[PDB]
C-alpha cells in the first residue's frame, strides 16, 4: 500500500530495495449470531474481513512468482535460477533452518 | 612573524617631571634624549587604526588588537607607509573620528622605551591634560612572560615618582 | 582554547579523538572528542493513557495500512495535544482519531472523516469536532484538500485503469476549474468524477459501488454527476479512449 | 539550561562540556580526576 | 579504619561527573546516566 | 606509517629527528606528533 | 562472465575466439575439434575456452 | 538533480521538497544518473 | 616447491596472470540510510551542510554530494569522504552525515532513494571496489 | 625450467589445470592497526572509531605469558601504558585522594 493507500502487487525485487515485507493479506469469513432472548436471533456475515497479513516464502503457490516462464522472471528482474524457499521480511532475505 | 607588546601606563605632574626627566635619562642608557612631534590620528571601519607623522619620517601605522601577568598586552601589527596615506584610507572607507599631537620626550633601554608626553586636542593646539603620560612599551615576537618580567624590576625602580599600572 | 591564540577556532579530528588548533598544531585536549560518537560512519497515568493512544492509533493505521510515517507525526500530534490539555474533556480515542486525520491532511494524502471513522469507534461528528479543537490548539492549519487528492485510493480500490484514474482526476480539476460544482465537497466530485470516466471507459462502475468506497451517497454522486454532465466532452482529457462515446453516457 | 549548585550536575563535581573546566581543579575533561559529592539523609539508611 | 556505626548510610557520597558521564543522543539530547537517575530518585525521597 | 615510536631529541639525532620532522606525516618514513619539554602533542600535519 | 581478452596463463590472444567457437559448436564440431581449427595447442588456452562461461548473454536479458 | 525511473527509465528533475516519484510511471524507485565528473581508470 | 614462498600452505601466484584479470573480483558495499521525522522538532533531511550552517562539521570536504545530498554514481570515494549528507534540526542543525570505511576505496556504484516500508525517504548506494588478487 | 637462469629443474614438476576458488577472506578487510586512538567515555580505553583502530585485546594469557618472560616493564606499559595512562594526586596521611 502506498501512503496514498492505493494497493499494487509487490514483487520481491521492488520488496528487496524498498526494505518492505513481502506478506499477503490474510481475510477470514466470520458469522456473528446474536440471540436476543426475544425467540429471533439475527445471522450476519462478514465476508472476508482483514485480520493481518503472512509473510510469503518465494516461488510458493502464493508468490507471485508462481508458474512464471524464465523470460516472465527475466523481465521482473529476479533470476530464474534463484531457488526461492526464503522469506523477505523489511527487504532481508530470512531463510527458516528446519 | 607578529609581535604583541607589553605595555603600561601612568601620569606625572608639571612640577614633578622636572624631576622625573633627570631620573629617567641617568637610570637608562643614552645620550641627549629627543623631543618627538608627533601627529597622530585614529580610524574607525571596529578595526581600530591609528596613522602618526612626525614632524622627515614616513607616516607610521600601527594596529591594537583586543588585550589577552602584571602587563597589558594586546595583538599589534606596526607596518610603516609612506606619505599619502591619509588620503588612501579615505578611498578605502574608513571615517576619521578625532585627531590628536603629541608632545614630549622618550627614552629608551635595552629593549623597552619610556615616552613621556601631554595629549593636545585640535580643532589650534591645546593641553588636554596638565599632566604627561609615561609607558613601558615592549615589543618582543612570540611573547612570553620573561620578557614582562622584566618590566616589574624596572617599573618598581621607577615606583617613587610615578606608580603605574595597566589599564 | 589555544593557550597561545586567543579565541582560535579548534579543528576536530577523527584519528585521535582531539580538537588541535590549526595554526600552530597543538593538540588542545588529549582524547576528548568521543569520535565513536561524534562520527556516525507504576507508570504515571499519563503516560499510560499517553501509550493506550498510542497503541489505538497503530491499530487504526494498520486497519486502513497507514505508513509508520504518518503513525509517527499522529503520534506526535497526539503528544501535544495531550500535554496542551485543551482537550482533556474530549475522549483520547477521539482525540487519536482526529490527529490521525490531520497527519494524512499534513503529509498529503489525506483520508476522508468517514474513512477514519471506518476505523475509529468515534463517529464522524465527534472526530471533526476534535479535529477543529486540535487545530486550534496547536495554532496550525491544513492545507485545503482537493478532488485530486482521494483520486489514486478511489481508483485503485474500484480497480480501475491507470487511464480511467487519469480522467478520472482530470475531469474533476476540470469541473472544479470551470466552477460547475460550487460548494460541493471534493469527495463527492471525485466520485462523480470517477463515474463519468468508468461510464465512458470499458471497466464500467456502478453509483453504489463508487459510493461505497468514496463514503459518498448515490444520490450526492447523482448530483454532482448531473452538475458535470452537460459539459463531459469539455471535461474529458483529449487523448482519451472513448469505450463508450460521451454523448452516449448515462443521463441522470 | 546551565550548571547549578546544588544539584545532580553540580559543576564543583567535575566538567560538565568537554569544552570546560570545572571550578574546584580547575582542570579540563582530562585533566580533571571528578570530585565527589554528598546527600545528607533526614533518616539513617541500611547499607545493602 | 572501619566502625560499625560507619556502615549506616547517613550521608550518602554522590559519584561525579566522571564517574556517571552524561551522554548526548539523538542531537543534544542529553542522556543522564542510570546513576544520575537514580541520584534524582534519592533525592527527591530525601527532601519529601 | 600508522605506528609510530616516540624518540627523546639528543644532540646524536637531532638533525635526523629534524629530518623527520620535515618529511612528516604527510610520506613515509616522518613523524606525527612532536612533543615540547611542557608535555604538549603538536600536531605535525596540521601545522607544516 | 566474459570470454576473456588474453589467456591468464600464456597471454594469447583468447577474446576474439568465443564466437568462432560457437560457430563450430554448432557446425557440429567436437569441443576439442573446434579448439584445434581455432589454433588452440597449449591446453592452458584450451583451457580457456573450454571452460568459460558466457553469463552476459542472460545478463543482457534484463532490461537496462 | 536528473532521477531516471526504475521501471520504465524515466528521467525527471527533481527538488529537495518534491517527493521521489516517476513523473509519469508512478514508480517510487529513482536512481541517480551518472555523475558528469569525469573519472580516469589505468587499463591495469 | 619453488622459492619457498608457497611453504605452510601458502601459495605463489602469476602476477602476469593476476595483471590478466586471473581470479579478480569486484566488491560491492550497500549503505543504507533513512530520514525520519520522528520528534518534535527532530527532522532528518538529505542536504549537503555548510561548515557554518550546521552547529558542528568535519574537516572531511562535502564537495561530493550533490544538492541532494547523495554522492552521485561514478564518484571515486576513499576515507574521510561523505556520500550522504544529512542535517537533524537540533531541538541549528547538527551534522548527522555517514562516512566510509578508512581501508575501503571504491567508486560510487549505484544509488537509489525511495521510500521504506515506514514511508520514510532512504538512499542506498552501491559502492564498488575492484580487488585484484595480492 | 628455472625462471630465473633458465635450467633444467632436477625433478620433474607435476603440473596441470586445477579449479581453484578465491575465498572473501582478503588482507585488505583484515589488516587494521592502532597507534594513540580514539578512547571510549568512561573506561577512557581504546575503542575503534571511523577506522579500524580499536586495537587489540591483550588477554589474560598475554598477561601470564608476558609475566613468565619476566619483562614486567613491558607488560605494565601494555596494560596500563598502552591502554588508559592515568596520574592522581593522593594525600599521604589518608590515602582517599581529594
Ligand atoms: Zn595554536
Ligand atoms: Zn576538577
Ligand atoms: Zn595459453
Ligand atoms: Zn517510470
Ligand atoms: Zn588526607
Amino acid at each position: 500500500w502506498e501512503r496514498d493507500g492505493a494497493p499494487s502487487p509487490m514483487m520481491p525485487n521492488e520488496a528487496r530495495l524498498r526494505n518492505l515485507t513481502y506478506s499477503a493479506p490474510l481475510y477470514v469469513d466470520i458469522t456473528k449470531t446474536v440471540i436476543k432472548e426475544g425467540e429471533e436471533q439475527l445471522q450476519t456475515q462478514h465476508q472476508k474481513t482483514f485480520i493481518g497479513k503472512i509473510p510469503i516464502m518465494l516461488r510458493s503457490t502464493y508468490c507471485l512468482l508462481n508458474g512464471l516462464t524464465d523470460r516472465d522472471l527475466c523481465e521482473l528482474n529476479e533470476c530464474p535460477l534463484d531457488p526461492g524457499g526464503y522469506f523477505i521480511i523489511n527487504g532481508s532475505e530470512k531463510v527458516l533452518i528446519a | 612573524i607578529n609581535m604583541m607588546e607589553y605595555l603600561l601606563q601612568g601620569s606625572v605632574l608639571d612640577h614633578s617631571l622636572e624631576s622625573l626627566i633627570h631620573r629617567l635619562r641617568g637610570l637608562c642608557d643614552n645620550m641627549e634624549p629627543e623631543t618627538f612631534l608627533d601627529h597622530e590620528m585614529v580610524f574607525l571601519l571596529p578595526f581600530v587604526l591609528r596613522a602618526r607623522r612626525s614632524m622627515g619620517a614616513p607616516w607610521h601605522l600601527r594596529y591594537l588588537g583586543q588585550p589577552e601577568r602584571h602587563a597589558l598586552v594586546r595583538n599589534c601589527v606596526d607596518i610603516a607607509t609612506s606619505e599619502n596615506l591619509t588620503d588612501f584610507l579615505m578611498e578605502m572607507g574608513f571615517r576619521m573620528d578625532h585627531e590628536f599631537v603629541a608632545k614630549g620626550h622618550l627614552f629608551r633601554k635595552g629593549i623597552m622605551k619610556i615616552m613621556v608626553y601631554k595629549i593636545f586636542r585640535i580643532l589650534s593646539t591645546e593641553a588636554l591634560s596638565l599632566s604627561y603620560l609615561v609607558e613601558l612599551s615592549v615589543v618582543a615576537p612570540a611573547g612570553q612572560d620573561m620578557v614582562s618580567d622584566d618590566m616589574k624590576n624596572f617599573a618598581e625602580q621607577l615606583k617613587p615618582l610615578v606608580h603605574l599600572e595597566k589599564i | 582554547t589555544c593557550p597561545n591564540h586567543p579565541d582560535a577556532i579548534l579543528v576536530e579530528d577523527y584519528r585521535a579523538g582531539d580538537m588541535i588548533c590549526p595554526e600552530c598544531g597543538l593538540v588542545v585536549g588529549d582524547r576528548v572528542i568521543d569520535v565513536g560518537s561524534e562520527w556516525r560512519t507504576t507508570m504515571s497515568s499519563s503516560d499510560r493513557a499517553m501509550m493506550n493512544a498510542f497503541k489505538e492509533i497503530t491499530t487504526m493505521a494498520d486497519r486502513i495500512n497507514l505508513p509508520r510515517n504518518i503513525v509517527d507525526r499522529t503520534n506526535n500530534l497526539f503528544k501535544q495535544v495531550y500535554e496542551q490539555k485543551s482537550l482533556k474533556g474530549r475522549a483520547n480515542d477521539a482525540i487519536a482519531s482526529a490527529c490521525l486525520y490531520i497527519a494524512c491532511r499534513q503529509e498529503g494524502v489525506p483520508r476522508t472523516f468517514k474513512e477514519i471513522c471506518a476505523v475509529s469507534r468515534i463517529s464522524k461528528k465527534e472526530i471533526g469536532r476534535c479535529f477543529k479543537l486540535i487545530l486550534k490548539a496547536l495554532e496550525t492549519s491544513v492545507d485545503l484538500i482537493t478532488t485530486g487528492d482521494f483520486m489514486s485510493r478511489f481508483c485503485s480500490n474500484l480497480c480501475l485503469p491507470k487511464q480511467v484514474q487519469m480522467a478520472a482526476t482530470h475531469i474533476a480539476r476540470k469541473a472544479v476549474e470551470l466552477d460547475l460544482v460550487p460548494g460541493r465537497s471534493p469527495i463527492s466530485v471525485a466520485a462523480a468524477a470517477i463515474y463519468m470516466a468508468s461510464q465512458a471507459s470499458a471497466e464500467k462502475r456502478t453509483q453504489k459501488e463508487i459510493g461505497d468506497i468514496a463514503g459518498v451517497a448515490d444520490v450526492t454522486i447523482r448530483q454532482s454527476y448531473r452538475l458535470i454532465y452537460p459539459r463531459a466532452p469539455d471535461l474529458f482529457p483529449t487523448d482519451f479512449k472513448f469505450d463508450t462515446p460521451v454523448d452516449k453516457l448515462p443521463q441522470l | 539550561g546551565r550548571p547549578k549548585l546544588g544539584g545532580l550536575m553540580d559543576p564543583r563535581q567535575g566538567v560538565i562540556e568537554r569544552t570546560g573546566r570545572c571550578q574546584t581543579c580547575a582542570g579540563n575533561m582530562t585533566e580533571c580526576p571528578g570530585h565527589f559529592g554528598h546527600i545528607e539523609l533526614a533518616k539513617p539508611v541500611f547499607h545493602v | 579504619y572501619a566502625r560499625p556505626e560507619w556502615m549506616i548510610v547517613t550521608v550518602l557520597p554522590v559519584p561525579p561527573l566522571s564517574v556517571r558521564p552524561a551522554v548526548v543522543m539523538q542531537g543534544s539530547a542529553r542522556n543522564q546516566d542510570d546513576l544520575t537517575h537514580k541520584l534524582a530518585d534519592i533525592v527527591k525521597i530525601n527532601n519529601q | 606509517a600508522n605506528m609510530t615510536f616516540a624518540e627523546i631529541v639528543t644532540p646524536f639525532n637531532i638533525d635526523r629527528l629534524q629530518e623527520l620532522v620535515r618529511r612528516g606525516n604527510s610520506q613515509y618514513p616522518g613523524a606525527k606528533y612532536i612533543i615540547r619539554d611542557n608535555g604538549d602533542r603538536i600536531d605535525l600535519r596540521f601545522h607544516p | 562472465m566474459i570470454i576473456p581478452v588474453r589467456c591468464f596463463t600464456c597471454g594469447k590472444i583468447v577474446g576474439n575466439k568465443w564466437e568462432a567457437y560457437l560457430g563450430l559448436l554448432q557446425a557440429e564440431y567436437t569441443e576439442g575439434d573446434a579448439l584445434d581449427a581455432l589454433g588452440l595447442k597449449r591446453y592452458c588456452c584450451r583451457r580457456m575456452l573450454l571452460a568459460h562461461v558466457d553469463l552476459i548473454e542472460k545478463l543482457l536479458n534484463y532490461a537496462p | 538533480m536528473i532521477y531516471i525511473c526504475g521501471e520504465c527509465h524515466t528521467e525527471n528533475e527533481i527538488k529537495s521538497r518534491d517527493p521521489i516519484r516517476c513523473r509519469e510511471c508512478g514508480y517510487r524507485i529513482m536512481y541517480k544518473k551518472r555523475t558528469k565528473r569525469l573519472v580516469v581508470f589505468d587499463a591495469r | 616447491s619453488y622459492t619457498g614462498y608457497n611453504q605452510e600452505d601458502s601459495v605463489i601466484m602469476n602476477r602476469s596472470a593476476v595483471d590478466r584479470g586471473f581470479f579478480r573480483s569486484v566488491f560491492y558495499r550497500s549503505y543504507k540510510e533513512q530520514e525520519s521525522k520522528k520528534g518534535f522538532d527532530q527532522e532528518e533531511v538529505f542536504e549537503k551542510p555548510t561548515r557554518e550552517t550546521c552547529q558542528g562539521m568535519r574537516h572531511a570536504i562535502y564537495d561530493k554530494l550533490d544538492d541532494d545530498g547523495l554522492i552521485a554514481p561514478g564518484v571515486r570515494v576513499s576515507g574521510d569522504d561523505v556520500i550522504i549528507g544529512k542535517t537533524v534540526t537540533l531541538p541549528t542543525k547538527r551534522d548527522c552525515s555517514t562516512f566510509l570505511r578508512t581501508s575501503e576505496t571504491g567508486i560510487v556504484d549505484q544509488v537509489m532513494v525511495t521510500l521504506n516500508q515506514e514511508g520514510y525517504k532512504f538512499c542506498k548506494i552501491r559502492v564498488r571496489s575492484v580487488r585484484i588478487p595480492q | 625450467y628455472n625462471g630465473f637462469t633458465g635450467r633444467k629443474i632436477t625433478s620433474q614438476i607435476f603440473i596441470g589445470p586445477t579449479y581453484y576458488q578465491r575465498l572473501k577472506h582478503m588482507v585488505d578487510d583484515k589488516i587494521h592497526s592502532r597507534a594513540r586512538g580514539p578512547i571510549q567515555i568512561l573506561n577512557r580505553q581504546p575503542m575503534e572509531g571511523r577506522s579500524r583502530d580499536g586495537g587489540l585485546r591483550f588477554g589474560e594469557m598475554e598477561r601470564d605469558c608476558q609475566i613468565a618472560h619476566g619483562a614486567a616493564q613491558f607488560l605494565r606499559e601494555r596494560l596500563f601504558e598502552a591502554s588508559d595512562p592515568y596520574q592522581v594526586h593522593v594525600c599521604n596521611l589518608c590515602g582517599i585522594m581529594a
